[PDB]
């Protein structure tokens, strides 16, 4: 291999010397431990290697070993309950190996070398296989966890084992030309995997929260972002999304934030339920951890590793879900590898190819035909954490232009404690048009009308806002102070959610559906009270208002007769009171 | 309507079989032109 | 084929390669490596010790030892026939619908040469888009650079692709009667996600325009170099088909935002001192080249017409971008989000909205002689619904006097028919009716911009067209 | 109305400050850059 | 009632191009196999000529093995040393003085690097 | 190993930086000794090095060094403090160098000051409630045991002073969360970054009066004492924090006593190396350098320990936006965000709750921790406060004379906020006390606009009056 | 070079009732004027070179729109002399520069009129010299600042725009020529901000 010296460290950029050959964004191992690299720039004889690790205590003169392979991970079975770092190694075998500090240079393997696994297989000898076809299944949690060729690999079956029990390394399937398949495959984590062709995003993506889901909704090949200042409530939506989507696999990434969060979703997971499957939540999810403290390097290849996973388990058929904890990260990381390399920024430090980076990783997601034939999406939300909430910043500029949904939270909101806090006025959502037949097959034939019907209000209500910040609120006349009041009843009641309330944390469509049909039938008789001269304050004392702001803490099995009793009392009420 | 799509169609897919078949006949002294023009 | 192998640094989009003399400045490069894959590349220096390569794609891979670069062609040229038309390219010139490659009459530059100024005229006929905003109150003249002002979340590309496959030209109206004069659509996509690419190929497909269309769609996750070539590309077409076969052009540039995004971040990448808000300095003599290009040349019957389509960062005018596209432009057409969220497609707003050559366009033997003065008292009109209904939220409905009323049921209906016209195909005869039918809900002798003789002519009719006999 | 406008051009001023900054630790780069690479050559 | 065209035009261009790519096959497979014909001897001395004219400094020639000893009175004149590799069937590699630039004359880049020219006459008289 | 070798050869010493050369056996971050003719020994990290010439931060100023005479020696490869439980009521200034006139400590171990990063999965949930006595904390803003829970200050605003009472007041309520057992008290590692000497002598006073002195480690450096000690200060309290709870089953509480100080030092390092900048001017790996700092504190699983940090910071002028508190709060687990406005009024503490936050408050509170109604009377609280606030808005307009009753009575709910659950002076509250307290402010608004409560808690507890708890 | 330059006390009358009487301009003097979209700004430009006491009109164009350029270079040879009765352009001189053209063009074309103007006023006529919009002028200016990689001052526009300004607005003034003949140069540099 490729062997030279450590010229030059500072920080996490080591020179290498005498690396002539070695090839741009390879592996390298830095020093005498081993460290983890990537070669970044190539300039002469010598080399330009950012060490995914600590680079303390290196002295100048360490061997660099260039291992001519770029960043890969092990896709494969032994995924789906693990945490992995950055660079995708077990967590838990670091812990059990070095205790509760993580050290630099411990190696360890992706997947488990000693499980053994209940192959069966699903090809005959003298088949002929293409990349993307399936080898075999093996249960991993009740999932089919398809075996697959990988993409480039041509040829025809010879020998495959019996069914039984064996390990990753054990090659179950050998092609002519003494090509062996394994039970895993190693992939590049900045090629794309490919895909037959791309899908129109027909089905939603169900977050289960009523705002998110009924007036910004996000398709199942999809992509959205949720931007907003520190408190705001960027990662407690995310683990909700995580807890309660309607997506097969959960990829949580982890990219340069907290710890303390990391281990609340390692400690609340596995007691939680899946929705769907009915067993343990932690048996769908996937997490890929990369703390604020650790290794600025280990952001980006965390970033990747965690869209690559979403991508292999998309080509298995599965729906996948990959939430991003924080993107500004990555780009603070860019920006520090950008610093050492003195390279002139494009934009507030960061280098021109930050939004090339972006682009290239949101265009990963989308609903596709894998080229196993089968149906695979994979679903990007993507956090932003701006410098100050600045929604200027480039990093949310950029993603401005490249999602199709765009949630954003607001200050105000988060500081009155009304969440999710979604700034309304600053938030759009392009699949709803796309949604619209699903929704009438899957809600009522008259969805589309009725959230029309809402978000017109809610117009309504903030163009009326400006008079009543010039005027107060009481000198609007009774229809325009009733369209304030019914603003104010929405926001409270329906795009209000209790993200730890054991019944209001999840609503389905149907319950937000009615209630919102209960809310607009509200307005239509208070508004036919106020054209026959009833007061306003008279209609604001009706308990079935009340009714109405209980409504969203109804469990799910019990609420059509809740929704069909206040939709009788509504009717009363209103023709009682006239 | 439906009858004169595929009339369309058909006659496309004819004319395109019949501009093969008579450039069929010209492909060789195509090829010889190629051949005799790149070559120095 | 000459080979300089020799590279001798490698730095994200940058390479250096040594004893390369023989390559021209501005040139396209092949770089290839050890695996046989060839990258795309552009000379951005060149001196006597090296020139300076900007890479397309990724460099994963590449290494001082195996790579190789070869030139293909000294200066960009694109390869150009009339059988463009009904085909799909990736911004560069290479087809991406499945067809084969197209066969090129002649191979032109894509930095067009400037037209001169002695050599235009000035723009005369309008083309009709089939909206009755754009066509009635913010006519767009053949010739003309209109840009849309569209927002984040506004529906700017569901609007393009209408005006696209409804856009035409009325030579009856002018007494011409000439249909000989044909018509094509150049669609310059720049930084597009694959949702919008699959629309704009299903719009595209579906009502049959691409038989009169010509499609550029650069993806979002393609090389930024791309991105910039695409409008260069898709100009140089429509400049070789207008001033080479008398076809009347049109050409649609989505999105201008991601283009000047573009044009930043490779302008940085050459260690470039950005202007003025991080922007390059010399962005408004590079969006001139772009712009610029459309227009009528005297002597000649064809016509390049452009309209770019661009998002305003945070809806603000004041970003560089809408800045200096307004002032290289003719007006411009601004969507409105607030019409966009009560449910109103297209959501043009008319009072934000302006064409600084509708005058010339519009009038007698061109669309009809009371176009202007409809226009005009439509505006105003507007302007008092608008106010007015603002006013009656605090003073009550009541209050108002009689006019005032008449003022907002004008306006509501005004919002519901004129704007809100949906996935109609309007002439500009049955956008006249309608705005007839609105303005007679005013009463007469109010409708001041309007001649009296107009009025007898047209006034009266009632609303019918949208409503109880589509 | 007055007030407002005084702060919008106190925050214009202070954006374009730190704007004129950016640019002249910018030229600093550039400049250092190339003095580094000429007499190490 | 406009989807003839599109319909027409796709089936003309269908045509076309399979046409013009059997044309391209036809005259790719027709151009191998030059060593089995007795006068290729002739036009790899061209081939060597003029590439080494194209450089203004020769260092070496590298062509296929049993091509070697048809290039020595070009490598007697100029001085360059003949090397041999069975990849480059049907070619000659020009080293430059300093080996940083190189230039190759394989009769495939001849025929890829023409056809772009070659296409708008070959069209018009195919048709 | 312990041989010495000097490296002469000075190129250049301009700021805080120094260039050797022919020191290419010197390891990245290593500590060396640097001694000028006069015999005097400084101090010096390795920043960069490089086969050419290596780059040393020194610790004290540069004054007197002379390129002939200057001699460099190294220490040891990894910044490394010796560490015991000796070290309890002792005194170090910013490089762990006793100043208190005691002997120098014997270590037991001599662990490495940058630390490693606490494995997540090893990390438990931090779910012990402490009771800090601070109403606006304890019920609002509460603070777990393990929390990163900074204080965002002003200029004149008395942060140290809250960050004294919360010491000499905090602990841990073992009966609400059914351990019932005595409890040790805490061990509080002080770091003081450019203090200067009022706020020293003001901490000293209150240590000392309180007799915390005799199980507190104190790290102080001066407002006049170089710079660079900063970098190493909060590094080295954080590390013996960390020794302390997770080699000897301490409970530690770790003040910083200004991060801003610490930003300052990092930004004239990062511009004296040319680093390039993020905004204000500040280094670009700001915020990966204050996470080293602050992830430092957390629980693990299987150890009895813990560590609570509560960073003290100033924004420059009260501007949250600031890439300071920025980033920390990005960093940290919410912020208790003192009030200028409140100050001026004389409420003290002055912690406006609106901006205030604490993530970890839902592991901490709730039934059978502290109590069943602790989550909804903070949301109704918070509700209401901002519906008063609204209202004030809007008399600064309409004038209190055009509002109706309900506006009204919220804004009394607010001023009446503002005036008792606020503002408290020097007492220790009890968390039962603030929750009666906060209930009988909320009894002030009708029973049927608390939305935010259920139905329960709302008959159990609605209807005290403030005038019933204290005359 | 002039042999003196002389005070402005004789009026340039433009033939307008407004500007002729109420804000009037010297012979030599400068003045400048703000055109909005339709206020027919080009209208009252063509009635200064038209109607005013000026010998030769000098008409630059810095940085406008192709199609606005294209109404000035169609309309001119149309519009009548009143002094003759023949074509108007028979004494006017006309420096176009689209925003496509070259910036350093762009930025030479007022230089380049100007003095056009004062060679014309050194035969003793009086010359009225009418930059379309100054503003595009000072954004080639600004544009070749920042190609060239100086300070931003304020808005970007360089340090030296207002010297720039003061130069060239300094031409203009009645003097007697090297000749002993007198002569006038009028300019009206419009600005859009
Ligand atoms: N002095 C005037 N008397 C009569 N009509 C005038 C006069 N000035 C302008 N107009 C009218 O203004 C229109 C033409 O001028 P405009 O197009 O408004 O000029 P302009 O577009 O502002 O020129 P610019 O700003 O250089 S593009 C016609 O309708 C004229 O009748
Ligand atoms: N949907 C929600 N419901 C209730 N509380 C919430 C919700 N979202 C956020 N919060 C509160 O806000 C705090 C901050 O949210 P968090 O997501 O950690 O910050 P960030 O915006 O950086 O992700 C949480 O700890 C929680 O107390
Ligand atoms: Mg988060």
């Amino acid at each position: 291999m490729i062997q030279g010296v450590i010229q030059k460290i500072a920080g996490p950029a080591v020179i290498a010397k005498g690396m002539l050959g070695a090839r741009m964004y390879d592996i390298c191992k830095v020093g005498e431990e081993g460290l983890v690299g990537e070669i970044i720039r190539l300039d002469g004889d010598t080399a330009f290697v950012q060490v995914y690790e600590d680079t303390s205590g290196l002295k100048v003169g360490e061997p660099v070993v260039s291992t001519g392979l770029p960043l890969a991970v092990e896709l494969g079975p032994g995924m789906l309950n693990g945490i992995y770092d950055g660079i995708q190694r077990p967590l838990e075998r670091i812990r059990e190996k070095t205790g509760i500090y993580i050290t630099r240079g411990v190696v360890v393997h992706a997947l488990d070398r000693e499980k053994k696994w209940a192959w069966t297989p699903m090809v005959k000898p003298g088949d002929e296989v293409r990349g993307g076809m399936v080898l075999g299944t093996v249960p991993e949690f009740g999932f089919t966890h398809k075996i697959l060729v990988p993409p480039d690999v041509r040829g025809r079956v010879k020998e495959v084992k019996p069914a039984g029990e064996y390990t990753v390394e054990e090659p179950v399937v050998v092609l002519e030309d003494g090509t062996e398949l394994k039970m895993y495959h190693t992939w590049p984590v900045r090629r794309a995997r490919p895909v037959q062709r791309k899908l129109d995003p027909n089905t939603p993506f169900l977050t289960g929260m009523r705002i998110l889901d009924v007036l910004f909704p996000v398709a199942m090949g999809g992509t959205a972002a949720i931007p907003g200042p520190f408190g705001a409530g960027k990662s407690v939506t995310q683990q909700s999304l995580a807890k309660w989507s309607n997506a097969d696999v959960v990829v949580y990434v982890g990219c340069g934030e907290r710890g303390n969060e990391m281990t609340d979703v390692l400690v609340e997971f596995p007691e939680l339920t899946d929705p769907k499957t009915g067993g343990p939540l932690m048996h769908r999810t996937v997490l890929i951890a990369n703390t604020s403290n650790m290794p600025v390097a280990a952001r980006e290849a965390s970033i990747y590793v965690g869209v690559t996973i979403a991508e292999y388990f998309r080509d298995q058929g599965f729906s996948v879900a990959l939430m991003a904890d924080s993107t500004s990260r990555w780009a603070e990381a860019l920006r520090e590898i950008s610093s050492r390399l003195e390279e002139m920024p494009a934009e507030e430090g960061y280098p021109p190819y930050l939004a090339a980076r972006l682009a290239a990783f949101y265009e990963r997601a989308g609903k596709v035909i894998t080229l196993g034939g089968e149906e695979g999406a994979v679903t990007i939300v993507g956090a932003v954490s701006p410098p100050g909430g600045d929604m200027s910043e480039p990093v949310t500029q950029s993603t401005l232009r490249i999602v199709g949904a765009f949630w954003r939270l607001d200050a105000s909101l988060a500081f009155r404690r009304h969440f999710p806090a979604i700034n309304w006025n600053g938030s759009y959502s392009l699949f709803t048009s796309a949604l619209d037949p699903w929704y009438r097959e899957n809600v009522a034939e008259d969805y589309p009308e009725l959230r029309d019907a809402i978000s017109e209000l809610l117009q309504r209500e903030a163009g009326l806002q400006e008079i009543v910040q010039l005027v107060g609120p009481d000198a609007l006349q009774d229809a325009e102070r009733l369209v304030i009041e019914v603003g104010r009843i929405i926001r409270e009641d329906f795009l209000q959610q209790n993200a730890y309330h054991e019944v209001d944390a999840y609503c389905s469509m149907k319950k937000a559906y009615g209630i919102m049909k209960m809310i607009l039938a509200f307005y239509k008789e208070a508004e036919a009270a106020i054209k026959r001269g009833v007061s306003i304050d008279e209609i604001l004392q009706l308990p079935v208002l009340e009714r109405i702001g209980r409504a969203r803490y109804v469990s799910e099995e019990e609420f059509p007769a809740y929704f069909e009793e206040a939709m009788k009392e509504i009717q009363g009420a209103f023709k009682a009171l006239a | 309507t439906e009858a004169l799509l595929a009339r369309y169609r058909e006659r496309a897919e004819a004319e395109a079989k019949a501009v093969r078949e008579k450039a069929m006949a010209r492909l060789d002294e195509a090829v010889a032109l190629v051949l005799k023009e790149v070559l120095p | 084929k000459k080979e300089y192998t020799g590279i001798t640094y490698i730095s994200g989009p940058l390479l250096f390669v040594e004893n390369a003399k023989d390559l021209a400045y501005g040139a396209i490069v092949d770089i290839k490596d050890g695996t046989g894959r060839v990258r795309g590349g552009q000379v951005i220096e060149v001196s006597e010790e090296y020139a300076v390569i900007q890479v397309f794609e990724e460099t994963t891979g590449l290494d001082l030892a195996t790579t190789s670069v070869s030139l293909v062609e000294d200066v960009a040229r694109l390869g150009v026939s009339k059988e463009m038309l009904g085909r799909r390219f990736n911004g560069i010139g290479k087809p991406i619908d499945g067809l084969p490659p197209i066969t090129p009459e002649k191979r032109l530059p894509i930095t067009g040469l400037p037209l001169n100024p002695v050599a235009r005229r000035k723009p005369e006929q309008f083309i009709q888009t089939g909206i009755s905003t754009i066509d009635v109150m913010n006519t767009l003249v053949r010739g003309q650079k209109l840009p849309i002002f569209s927002g984040s979340g506004l529906p700017a590309n569901e609007i393009a692709a209408q005006i696209a496959r409804q856009a035409t030209v009325r030579p009856d109206l002018s007494g011409e009667g000439e249909k000989e004069e044909p018509f094509a659509v150049v669609f310059a996509a720049m930084g597009i996600t694959q949702r919008e690419l699959s629309y704009f190929i299903q719009e595209f497909e579906r009502t049959g325009a691409l038989s009169r269309s010509v499609l550029f769609l650069n993806k979002a996750d393609d090389p930024t170099i791309e991105r910039i070539l695409t409008p260069r590309m898709a100009l140089t077409v429509a400049e070789y088909l207008a001033f080479e076969h008398d076809y009347h052009v049109l050409v649609i540039l989505t999105d201008m935002t991601n283009y000047c995004e573009a044009l930043r971040e490779i302008g940085a990448a050459r260690e470039e001192i950005p202007g003025r808000r991080g922007y390059p300095g010399y962005m408004y003599t590079d969006l001139a080249t772009i712009y610029e290009r459309a227009g009528v040349v005297e002597g000649k019957k064809g016509s390049v017409t452009q309209i770019p389509i661009l998002s305003m960062p945070d809806d603000d005018r004041t970003h560089p971008i809408p800045d200096l596209t307004g002032y290289i432009t003719e007006g411009q057409i601004q969507l409105s989000r607030e019409l966009h969220r009560k449910g109103i497609y297209p959501p043009i707003d008319p009072l934000p909205s302006l064409s600084r050559l509708m005058n010339n366009g519009v009038g007698k033997g061109k669309t009809r002689e009371d176009h202007k003065q409809v226009s005009d008292q439509l505006y105003s009109a507007y302007a008092n619904g608008v106010d007015i209904r603002k006013l009656v939220a605090i003073i009550g409905e009541d209050a108002l006097t009689e006019n005032d009323r008449r003022y907002l049921q004008f306006a509501d209906a005004f919002e519901r028919f004129f704007i809100n016209q949906g996935q109609q195909n309007r002439s500009i005869e049955e956008s006249l009716q309608i705005a007839w039918a609105l303005l007679s809900m005013l009463p007469q002798g109010e409708l001041k911009r309007i001649s009296k003789d107009h009025i007898g002519k047209y006034y009266g009719q009632k609303l019918e067209e949208i409503w109880g006999a589509p | 109305i007055p007030g407002i406008r005084a702060q919008i051009r106190f925050i214009q001023q202070v954006l374009e400050q730190r704007e004129r900054e950016d640019t002249f630790r910018l030229k600093r780069i550039k400049g250092k850059i190339e003095a580094r690479e000429a007499e190490e050559e | 009632e406009s989807a003839g065209e599109l319909l027409v035009a796709t089936a003309r261009t269908q045509a076309r191009g399979e046409v013009l790519e059997e044309v391209r096959r036809r005259v790719r497979e027709a151009l191998e196999a030059l060593p089995q014909k007795p006068e290729w001897p002739e036009v790899v001395r061209k081939l060597a000529l003029e590439a080494l004219e194209a450089l203004p400094g020769a260092k070496a020639l590298v062509a296929n093995p049993e091509d070697l000893p048809h290039l020595e009175a070009l490598a007697r004149e100029r001085g360059v040393e003949l090397q041999a590799e069975p990849a480059l069937r049907l070619g000659v590699r020009a080293v430059g003085a300093e080996g940083k630039t190189q230039v190759e004359n394989s009769l495939l880049a001849r025929l890829d690097r023409a056809w772009d020219a070659l296409s708008s006459k070959v069209a018009q008289a195919l048709w």
